[PDB]
């Protein structure tokens, strides 16, 4: 699992039907790091330190064993630096 | 911000918990939290059609089983200009 | 309880609220024949547009 | 515009839908919504009478289906003098 | 001319529609319209008692099935002059 | 924008409804209305994708049952250059 | 004058009936008749939306027995800007 | 403290014992006390994420057994700013 | 003293014969009447919490058959100094 | 204000109760009370095509059951330039 | 470009979504949209072999179930010069 | 899952049956990045910022569960850099 | 399976219900490495040098195979420098 940091909300109208109505949000390992979107399970404002899962373990937090998603984030760090 | 996404729900704690997933979930301005009465209380946002598209869909799924439920998830991509009359302006 | 006389009226009380509306009748639920990739997902809370159709 | 048409709903989502679809479908003026209290919310147009009864059907037709659902439909081609007393002059 | 004249409805709907059809029937004057909440909605008339009368026939048979209903018709020939401090004087 | 919203009807007044919901549902500018042959008219919409989303399915909804029916309602969020040659650039 | 209603047929002999049976009906101008191709013929006609409503009734009725038949019959009360392009706007 | 804690109760009875659980059970101030109306009354807590959290569950039980009961008792970690202009700054 | 006693009825006669039993069966002060609405309207009491415990059930009693009746009854012997704020300090 | 409804009576009774329900019910013009013998009696009135419908069905209503009864109710959304030669402008 | 790929539909709608889809899938020029008639449409590319064949491949996939169907999807490696006479150039 | 680009498509004629009748496209991050390959199930012209799924969660985004798909076009960002 | 240094403890409060109650350790490659979460399968105090999996292998190690996480602490090397 990784620590990220949400910065943006990201918005793709077009999105395949799969991916239900699951929020996406730009979360970045540091600052002007690569950029990544993770599947939104427990909601995050802008700035928030998030735990994010990756591989098959994103399918299942994101509310299906179907669901399409590789990064999905589980949890917010009550304090973070 | 001509695209007007409402959402209807039975006590304010579902209200809350939409307006916030509406709000996390794309670049949407919440601009009212109205008490109908008799329990509805609505939660209005205004944004691009797509980021209200968005969501609208986001909220509806986190409120759908707070408290006693939702009623309505309404998406308006353009909405007359008579109707922004009756439409509140700042979430105050 | 017996220190002030009381009258009780049977009333007619039919409950007009939010809770009591939860199961009013309600018309068939709007369906989308759309194609193309359109986030077009009937799995979600009902999301309804312009003229009530489905999306 | 003298005819009054009215719609109402339960819950404020199916109002500003009627508030919508009945303004653009024919030309109306949309010159109130009043929360009556107990869940019911009204809308109403002034215009001619052809206009208002093409507007009313076509809010009727919008609010069927969005929230708890559509109460009243109703269509008054002549108002009493007095009654303008208890209709709203313009939108809030 | 006094006697008062009431109709009590469920919703504004049949609210308007009765007070429209009181004050057309008989040479009454709405003198108010009280949200009473629940979704009550009553509608107060002022006339002469024979023109109240005909006025209060004439709203309850013209709201008796537009929309959710009607709860109430009355007719009080004269009202005690404590009641009417409870009786509103002009609609708003 | 660039996304592309495409109804087809099996003749000319349905084409006409969803091309009447279309634009008036949300702000997309309506570019063609191509007679295919057979019965089968395609009304096109361009705009952008959030507000093509919208407008189409309003679109499918109006003239679902309006004369012989609806085709197809298809939703192309970006176009290929290539295609933007067959694609009617103003309607005629 | 500005609502639409629209009368589609199968074979041109109903539309011309109908053309006839919606002028003489009531006050609505013809404004236009379109071969949309595989038989099916469109007359459109603009007027007053009660005018106009009363048109397409009494040209459906008439019609209808005529040959293959009334395929639609439609009404828009008020039409949107983009969608005046498609129209006729004169017979020709 | 950015966390919230909203507990909803049909009746002020339950809510009032939801808020002294609340506030006893954890280290959470509470910022508002409302009537949503049709006899909804939710209060809320604003704290650190682990106050909430125990706050909310301490609350959602002793106010079971109270009077009508508990309509719903959510806890949102962390509030988006537009959401804050709806909810209260500090008890009334 | 500190102990706070709630009674909680449907209606305003049943609170007022409740909170005439509270204030006559025990020494107790009624601080206030809350109408949190649908209905249901608040008494409250502070005292010392035997007689607050006397001075509840001897109101529920009372109530318990006054109107609608009763639907909650409450004693809290401390109370957060939290919920203070939302308790009315005395009748206004 | 060219759609024409007439009702005809048997009496007078009769057709000045439909008059006042035509006229009451919307804006129609009263154009003539014509005495055509035996006992017959018409009355014609003239306006919008929605306004007529909605006059000639409160007419039939109002005297179906006053005196002998309701001979005709018919409407005409458009007469021939020759008929208006015959028909009355002004009552007399 | 000296191989061409072929895709037919029933309607204009499915005809631009194989159209899209092969142009997107593959390096090929959508060198005509034909109108058969009887509703067929045909869209025709023209690239290499394997090019050509990603791209049929992909649009009859794409346009399989949108709106009346897939007709045909073709490959022709090798196109000889008397054949070339009848295939677009360019599109219109 | 990943903010990619698309570049250019790809085209191999001597695919697996399994891949089906699928388009493929090369998308990279940014210019210059690494170039992957992204099985395509939307209509994504070259330059269009999309968002890409990878693991098993790709192999259902495109197809079925079994498609070889280690790398899926699951939509396309509205509005990107 | 890497081998990683268990940096601190990590506390998320309002992660989702799957996680269920096992705790989570932040374990880098090495001092100045990255850092990653870790759910610990086995007591560990920090600075011991432990062996992580991921991927699916991740999940069973810690709970059913829904759990949803991507790298689980499976042992302490006992001799590691």
């Amino acid at each position: 699992m990784k620590i990220m940091q949400v910065e943006k909300t990201l918005v793709s109208t077009n999105r395949i039907a799969d991916m239900g109505h699951k929020p996406l949000l730009v979360v970045w390992e540091k600052p002007g790091a690569p950029r990544q979107v993770a599947v939104d399970a427990i909601g995050c404002i802008p700035g928030d330190w998030v735990l994010c899962v990756g591989s098959s373990a994103a399918r299942e937090a994101a509310g299906s064993k179907s669901y399409p998603s590789d990064l999905t984030i589980i949890g917010i760090i009550d304090q973070w630096n | 911000g001509i695209a007007l996404g409402m959402i209807e729900t039975r006590g304010l704690v579902p209200a809350i918990e939409a307006a916030d997933a509406m709000t996390k979930a794309a670049e949407v301005r919440l601009v009212g939290r109205q008490f109908v009465g008799g329990g509805y209380v609505t939660v209005l946002v205004r944004g691009e059609t797509g980021a209200v598209n968005a969501a609208v869909r986001a909220g509806a799924d986190a409120c759908e089983r707070v408290g006693d439920g939702l009623v309505a998830a309404h998406i308006i991509a353009r909405v007359h200009s008579e109707v922004e009359n009756i439409l509140p302006k700042a979430p105050q | 309880s017996g220190r002030n006389p009381s009258m009780r009226g049977n009333a007619r009380v039919v409950e007009t609220s939010a809770f009591a509306n939860r199961n009013v009748p309600k018309p068939e639920k709007p369906g989308s024949k759309i194609t193309g990739s359109s986030g077009n997902d009937t799995q979600g809370s009902l999301i309804t547009y312009s003229g009530g159709a489905r999306g």
